[PDB]
C-alpha cells in the first residue's frame, strides 16, 4: 500500500515506541512491541518499537527515531513523504548477552576529568534498559533525561547484533571507548 | 480465551500493588520538604559565619576558640538532617524496585501468551474497560516515569557538598521543580481509567 | 442512537480523570453498552436541527439509561434543553492532529493579547475535538471568553472550515498555532 | 394564597441572609487576590476559580428570588377575582420587584468586578473594586426597612 507519515505528539515524541494502524500490524504479524526496522527515504535505517494505533484507524505512520542511523536522524521529522510499507521489516531479537558503546557526555561544562566512571556507567545502563538496539547506530537521550550520558554510539556486540538485538537486564555494559570510523 | 483471562488476571492483579506503592511513594515525599527547608536554612546560617572574622569584633573577642566551637557544632545538627533525608531516599529506591519487577511480569505474561491471541483480540475497547493494548502501554509509562523520577531526584540530592555553599542554598527549589515537570498524576489518571477493573 | 438530553451530576465526583475536567457527556454502562460505546473514547452528536459535536464519552454510573448528560455550553452549541432527544455515535473513523486553528473573538474586545490567550487555550482544552463553526471556552485569569472556529488545517494536508461518524476530525495538541481573523 | 405570601417573606429574610454572608467569603478572596497580584501562576487561578464558585452560588440565590417574584406577581393577578392588617397586596409585588431589580443589577457589578479584577493595572483601581464589591453599591438602605415592614404584616 502506501502511508503517510504524521508529525509525532509530545506523549510519544518522548520514548522509542512508533505507532501503527491495526492494517499494517496485520499485515507483517508481529504481537506488541516488537522491532521494526525502518528505512527511512533519506538514506539511513532506524528501529523502532510497535504500538498499535490509538483508534483504530488506517494507512498511518507516526515515528520517533531514537534508534537512528549516524547522522540521518533529523530526516524522521518534517516531511509529508509517504512511506511504503515494504520500507518496513520485522526483526528477530536476540537477548544480546552483552554489549559495548563509546559515549559522548553531555556538556555539564565546568567539571571534565576522570569521569567518575561509576557514574556514567550507571546512567548509560539505565538509558540502555530493555530496548532493543541495532549495531551501527546512535541512541540519543530523551530531552531533560538525568544523569551526564547524551549518546550511546554502538560497537561492541557479543552475540553479532548485525539484524538488531534486545538489551537485558541481566547484560554487561562495557564502557569500551572506541569511537568509530570518524570522518 | 484462557490466555486473555491470563493477561487481565494478571493486569488487574498488577494495578492494585500501584496504587498502594503510589500513596506510598506520595507519602514518603511528603515528608522530604520540611527537611529539605530545614536544611536550607542551616545552609543559611554556616553562609553567614563565614563573612565575619571573629578576631575583630569587640564582644566576641573575649571569646577565643569559638568560630570553631561553632561551625563543628552547624555541620552536625545539618548531617543528622541530611540522613533523615538518605533514608527517605531508600524507601523511594525500594519502591521503584518493586513496581519495576511487578510490570516486567506482566509483560513477560503477555509475551509468553502473544502469538495465539491475535492483537484484534488484544485491542478492542470494550464498554467499561479499555484496550488491554492500552494498559499494558500504560503500564510501561508508569514504570518509566518512576525510574525517571527516582534517579533525577538522586543525581540531585548527592550533589551536595559543605562547600558550595551557594547550590545547597536553592535546593527547596530545584527540588519542587523536579517534581512540577512530569505529567500530572499520571498514576492517578491510570487507576482512574482502569477503577473499572477489567 | 437515539437517546434524551439531561443535565450531568452537580458535583464534579472527584472519580474523573483531568485530561477531561471539560468536554465530557456522563452515561451510563447499560446505555454505554446498548450502543458502543467505550470508555476514554470520542463520540458524536447530532442536533434535531442539523448541528453536531464531538464528545469524550465516560461512564460514570449515576443517572440511568436513555438520559445522557452534557455541559451547559454543549446544550448551547447543539441548541438544545433537556428532555430534548439527541442522536449519539461511536466515532470510528481517523483521529489526527491539528495543525493550524483560526477563530475570532466574540467581540468582547478586550485589549487583544493574542499569544497571551492561546498559552491558555492549549493548556486548558487540549483534546476537544474541533468542528468548523464552534464556541470554546477558557477562563484566562477569572474573566470569560467565547471562540468561533473558522479554519482547521489538518497535518494530514487537508482543510475544513464532518458530518458523518467514518470521516475526518481534528483535535487540539501542544503543537498547534492559532490565528485570530475576523 | 396568603400563605404562600408569608412564606415568600421568611425567604426573602433568609436569602438575603445567605447573600451577605457569601459576599463576605468572596471579599475575603478578592483580598487575597488583590494581595498575591500586589506580590509581583496557578495559585492564583485556583483563587480565581473558587472565586467563580462563589459567583455561582450567588447566581442560584439570585434565580430562586425570582422565581419567588415570580409566584407573587402570580397572586397578585389571581386576587383579581383583604389581609391580616389591610395591605394592597399588590404594594407586595412592588416591594419584591425594587427588591429583584436592585438585587440583580447588585450581581451585574460584581459578575463585572470578578471579571476585571485578575489583571488591573494602577492599585487605586484595585482599591476601588474591592469597595465595589463589599458596599454594594446598588442596595439602597430602606430596602431593608422596606422588607422589615412588609415582613412585619405577616409576623
Amino acid at each position: 500500500p502506501l502511508l503517510k507519515l504524521l508529525p509525532l505528539d509530545a506523549r510519544d515524541r518522548g520514548t522509542q515506541r512508533c505507532r501503527l494502524g491495526p492494517a499494517a500490524l496485520h499485515a507483517l504479524g508481529a504481537r506488541l512491541g516488537s522491532a521494526v526496522k525502518i528505512s527511512l527515504p533519506d538514506g539511513g535505517s532506524c528501529l523502532c518499537t510497535a504500538w498499535p494505533r490509538r483508534d483504530g484507524a488506517d494507512g498511518f505512520v507516526q515515528l520517533d527515531p531514537l534508534c537512528a542511523s549516524p547522522g540521518a536522524a533529523v530526516g524522521a521529522s518534517r516531511s509529508r513523504r509517504s512511506l511504503s510499507l515494504n520500507r518496513l521489516l520485522l526483526v528477530p531479537c536476540p537477548p544480546l548477552r552483552r554489549v559495548a558503546v563509546w559515549p559522548v557526555l553531555r556538556e555539564r561544562a565546568g567539571a571534565p576529568g576522570a569521569r567518575n566512571t561509576a557514574a556514567v556507567l550507571e546512567a548509560a545502563q539505565e538509558l540502555l534498559r530493555n530496548r532493543p538496539i541495532s549495531l551501527g547506530h546512535v541512541v540519543v537521550a530523551p530531552p531533560g533525561a538525568p544523569g551526564l550520558v547524551a549518546a550511546l554510539h554502538i560497537v561492541g556486540g557479543t552475540p553479532s547484533p548485525d539484524p538488531a538485538g534486545l538489551v537485558t537486564p541481566r547484560t554487561r555494559v562495557s564502557l569500551g571507548g572506541e569511537p568509530p570510523s570518524e570522518a | 480465551d484462557r490466555p486473555l483471562l491470563a493477561v487481565q488476571e494478571a493486569l488487574k492483579k498488577c494495578f492494585p500493588v500501584v496504587e498502594e506503592q503510589q500513596g506510598l511513594w506520595q507519602s514518603a515525599l511528603r515528608d522530604c520538604q520540611p527537611l529539605l527547608s530545614s536544611l536550607s536554612n542551616l545552609a543559611e546560617q554556616l553562609q553567614a559565619a563565614q563573612n565575619l572574622r571573629f578576631e575583630d569584633v569587640p564582644a566576641l573577642r573575649a571569646f577565643p576558640d569559638l568560630k570553631e566551637r561553632l561551625r563543628r557544632k552547624q555541620l552536625v545538627a545539618g548531617d543528622i538532617v541530611l540522613d533523615k533525608l538518605g533514608e527517605r531516599l531508600a524507601i523511594l529506591l525500594k519502591v521503584r524496585d518493586m513496581v519495576s519487577s511487578h510490570v516486567e511480569r506482566v509483560f513477560q505474561i503477555y509475551e509468553q501468551h502473544a502469538d495465539t491471541v491475535g492483537i484484534d483480540a488484544v485491542l478492542q475497547p470494550s464498554a467499561v474497560s479499555p484496550s488491554v493494548a492500552d494498559m499494558l502501554e500504560w503500564l510501561q509509562d508508569i514504570e518509566r516515569h518512576y525510574r525517571k523520577s527516582y534517579l533525577k531526584r538522586k543525581y540531585l540530592l548527592s550533589s551536595i557538598q559543605w562547600g558550595d555553599l551557594a547550590n545547597i542554598q536553592a535546593l527547596p527549589k530545584a527540588w519542587d521543580r523536579i517534581s512540577k515537570d512530569e505529567h500530572q498524576d499520571l498514576v492517578q489518571d491510570i487507576l482512574l481509567n482502569v477503577s473499572f477493573f477489567l | 442512537g437515539t437517546l434524551t438530553v439531561t443535565n450531568l451530576l452537580e458535583k464534579v465526583d472527584d472519580k474523573i480523570p483531568k485530561t477531561f475536567q471539560n468536554s465530557l457527556i456522563h452515561l451510563g454502562l447499560n446505555t454505554m453498552k446498548s450502543a458502543n460505546i467505550c470508555i476514554g473514547r470520542p463520540v458524536l452528536l447530532t442536533s434535531l436541527n442539523g448541528k453536531q459535536e464531538v464528545y469524550t464519552a465516560w461512564p460514570m454510573a449515576g443517572f440511568p439509561g436513555g438520559k445522557v448528560g452534557l455541559s451547559e455550553m454543549a446544550q448551547k452549541n447543539v441548541g438544545v434543553r433537556p428532555g430534548d432527544a439527541i442522536q449519539v455515535q461511536p466515532l470510528v473513523g481517523a483521529v489526527l492532529q491539528a495543525e493550524e486553528m483560526d477563530v475570532a473573538l466574540s467581540d468582547k474586545d478586550m485589549e487583544i493579547n493574542e499569544e497571551e490567550l492561546t498559552g491558555c487555550i492549549l493548556r486548558k482544552l487540549d483534546g476537544k475535538i474541533v468542528l468548523p463553526g464552534n464556541f470554546l471556552y477558557c477562563t484566562f485569569y477569572g474573566r470569560p471568553y467565547k471562540l468561533q472556529v473558522l479554519r482547521v488545517k489538518g497535518a494530514d494536508g487537508m482543510i475544513l472550515g464532518a458530518k458523518c461518524n467514518t470521516d475526518t476530525f481534528y483535535f487540539i495538541s501542544s503543537t498547534t498555532r492559532v490565528n485570530f481573523t475576523e | 394564597s396568603a400563605r404562600k405570601i408569608k412564606d415568600n417573606a421568611a425567604d426573602w429574610h433568609n436569602l438575603i441572609l445567605k447573600w451577605e454572608t457569601l459576599n463576605d467569603a468572596g471579599f475575603t478572596t478578592a483580598n487575597n487576590i488583590a494581595n498575591l497580584k500586589i506580590s509581583l501562576n496557578e495559585e492564583l487561578e485556583k483563587l480565581c476559580e473558587e472565586l467563580q464558585a462563589t459567583l455561582d452560588g450567588l447566581t442560584k440565590i439570585q434565580v430562586k428570588m425570582e422565581k419567588l417574584s415570580s409566584t407573587t406577581k402570580g397572586i397578585c393577578e389571581l386576587e383579581n377575582y383583604p389581609l391580616f392588617h389591610t395591605w394592597p397586596t399588590t404594594h407586595f409585588y412592588e416591594v419584591s420587584h425594587k427588591l429583584l431589580e436592585m438585587y440583580r443589577k447588585e450581581l451585574l457589578l460584581k459578575r463585572t468586578v470578578a471579571k476585571e479584577l485578575a489583571h488591573t493595572g494602577d492599585p487605586d483601581l484595585t482599591l476601588s473594586y474591592l469597595s465595589m464589591w463589599l458596599h454594594q453599591p446598588y442596595v439602597e438602605s430602606d430596602s431593608r426597612l422596606h422588607l422589615e415592614s412588609m415582613l412585619l404584616e405577616t409576623g
